[PDB]
């Protein structure tokens, strides 16, 4: 069963290939996936942070 | 003396229920036709193979 209880969930730290200083660094907003299959120009981005909670 | 085990496999992308291809093997075809036979003063619509 798929849960929407984010109290059981925690954000993490990723390894980004390009931080603000143009260097690899551990980031709290690391991008894991990007999906562009929409015909109107929207993209789905996965991030090590949790939005809306 | 530290060992790292790297794994990688392949899954179906989440958007594949819409963007996917189906590979089919299609055998001999069959023709089914719709006719509008008109005899005398009566018109009929029929589907025959």
């Amino acid at each position: 069963s798929i849960t929407d209880d984010f109290t059981l969930t925690s954000p993490y730290l990723g390894f980004c290939p390009y931080c603000r200083h143009s260097a690899p660094c551990f980031s709290p907003i690391k991008i894991e996936n990007v999906w562009d299959e929409s015909d109107d120009g929207s993209i789905r981005i996965q991030v090590s942070a949790q939005f809306g909670y | 003396e530290n060992t790292q085990l790297s794994e990688a496999y392949v899954e179906f992308a989440p958007d594949c229920t819409i963007d996917h291809a189906v590979a089919l093997k299609v055998h001999t075809a069959a023709l089914k036709v719709g006719l509008r036979i008109v005899y005398g003063n009566t018109t009929a619509h029929l589907d025959t193979f």
